[PDB]
């Protein structure tokens, strides 16, 4: 489970691979939205870091609602709405249980509460469900993260900007699956 | 009531609120559009502020694109005030509610024309 | 193709040209708003420079109210220059339109999914 | 019938009535409008008299295509194109014939297929219906014009910017359908 460090760990890493991939982010927000989710990342984790530094936790819920507040504020697109209310939820439950699937548990319910997609509609939903599935059946795997990545090439996008391309949206990876399988990939580093 | 826009465009709200201003000159109007750096986008803390500062209670709202619905749902969800989100065309829906709302059409008979205009946003 | 979008307002158009130009940077675009003076309004001869200003032959194009409407459909009798006049929300449909038109949607797809979000103007 | 002189005289008697009434026209146009219609209709019919005074006619046709092009240029909210069209229309037909009922006719005709509206509609479409008809049955007058002016207080608006305000565009007058009727007044007290 994680703690205060290994919490601060795991979203310094999360940070890093958004910052070295963000070029490629926003490149792939360019065929099915508007170039940006990778320049929205950069500056939301850029943020989340810089204010996790001045800040003192007494637990691992505060670190979350700190991410939540900053995200919400520093991303414009949509997800700052999505991952700040994924990190809303995680912080409330992390009152609780640090438990990690019970956790992103809280995240997907959020995600899927504040802008409703289903699984399969081509979002960063696929891959929190896909994850969860496999921590319940402790299977998880960066191996399996990038199978979802790779698999959202072949969904009709039926939410968000990319929605609005119709079958142009088939055959490319979507940029929330990407920065999602990011935050996974290092969760699973730190805590395995 | 009152009337608050939200656009992805600071130019769209600022032009949205002056075309809607030559047929509602009197009623409660804010509009919101674009980041703190004039960019493209919304964002929770200028959508919250839109709402604050408009003098109404009960708010009709509306936005262009669906995270800027997100960061209605959100402001609605964490104020007092009583929003209603419109799932319509952002100039051609705020633009029925606002000229229905300055001549004096109740609440229920905006809603009624709005119902009449939904769109899968 | 190309896209002509016209408003009453010349800070409608540019804001919704700028909205547009970050999903569809490489499509022939012309966006017009308001009279000559920048008052919110809708000028003939704005509307029939912008349809000859516009680069291509074959043009989808999208207005506020109805009186920018009748402008399009007057110059449409007015020039060999293929008009589809598409009574659709502007911001909604015009971005759609667009989006479509940059990744290669053809010409009757476009016209498919605008169908969908046909409104009483 | 008109002659270019009569056309001449009516369209000055007509730019008199306008502009003595902008105010009122405008008036008209704020309850159910944007407030416009006197001050878009003082501007197009002033910019049309400038057109007629640096201008030598041939014929009458030729006067009511100066007119539609002024008016269409001139007139900035959806008054402009459908007098625009109205005089167009009446340009071609003044080729054939001037008698004043298929002039009516025309313009009418034009109107309602650049508005699309029929009457009974709350627009300018049902004056220029009643005064064709008043023509037509050798009944035309004043009274019967502020008959219809008055009249338009009743009707529903389902086109025009009045058409926004449902029911609540019951129970104020049609500024469209008031400076259509100063119009035909100054059309009858010079043609004869
Ligand atoms: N309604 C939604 N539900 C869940 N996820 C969404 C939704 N809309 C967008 N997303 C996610 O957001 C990503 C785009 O993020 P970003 O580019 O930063 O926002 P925007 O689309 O506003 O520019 C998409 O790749 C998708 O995974
Ligand atoms: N579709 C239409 N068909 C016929 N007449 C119309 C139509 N739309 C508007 N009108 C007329 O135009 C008048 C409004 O003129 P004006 O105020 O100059 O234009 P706008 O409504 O664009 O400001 C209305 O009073 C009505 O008589
Ligand atoms: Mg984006
Ligand atoms: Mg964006
Ligand atoms: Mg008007
Ligand atoms: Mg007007």
């Amino acid at each position: 489970l994680l703690t205060i460090d290994t919490t601060i760990e795991w979203l310094g890493k999360f940070n890093e691979k958004i910052q070295e991939n963000k070029a490629y982010l926003s490149e792939l927000d360019g065929p099915i939205g508007d170039g940006d989710h990778g320049a929205n990342m950069a500056r939301g984790m850029s943020e989340t870091m810089k204010a996790l530094e001045v800040s003192n936790f007494g637990n691992v819920s505060e670190i979350f609602k700190k991410v939540a507040m900053t995200l919400m504020s520093k991303v414009g697109g949509a997800s700052g709405p999505l991952y700040g209310s994924a990190f809303l939820a995680m912080s409330k439950t992390a009152i609780e249980t640090l438990d990690t699937s019970e956790l992103i548990y809280a995240g997907l319910e959020a995600i899927q509460k504040r802008g409703k997609a289903q699984v399969g509609e081509k979002t960063m939903v696929d891959i929190w469900s896909a994850f969860l599935n496999d921590l319940q059946t402790d299977s998880a795997s960066k191996d399996n993260l990038e199978k979802v990545v790779k698999a959202s090439a072949g969904l009709l996008a039926t939410k968000g900007r990319a929605s609005y391309l119709g079958e142009r949206s088939i055959g490319h990876i979507d940029p929330g699956t990407q920065s999602s399988a990011y935050l996974f990939e290092t969760l699973l580093e730190v805590v395995a | 009531y009152g009337i608050v826009i939200v656009s992805h465009s600071p130019e769209i709200a600022s032009g949205l609120k002056k075309l809607i201003r030559e047929v509602a000159k009197n009623i409660s109007l804010t509009a919101i559009g674009g980041l703190e750096n004039g960019e493209i986008g919304t964002s929770f803390d200028r959508v919250m502020n839109a709402i604050e500062e408009n003098e109404a209670d009960n708010l009709l709202t509306f936005f262009d694109l669906g995270s800027a619905r997100m960061n209605l749902d959100l402001v609605s969800e964490m104020t007092d005030k009583e929003l209603t989100i419109f799932n319509v065309p952002l100039i051609e829906g705020a633009y029925t509610a606002s000229a229905l709302l300055e001549a004096g059409a109740t609440f229920e008979a905006i809603k009624e024309q709005l119902e009449k205009m939904l769109i899968e946003k």
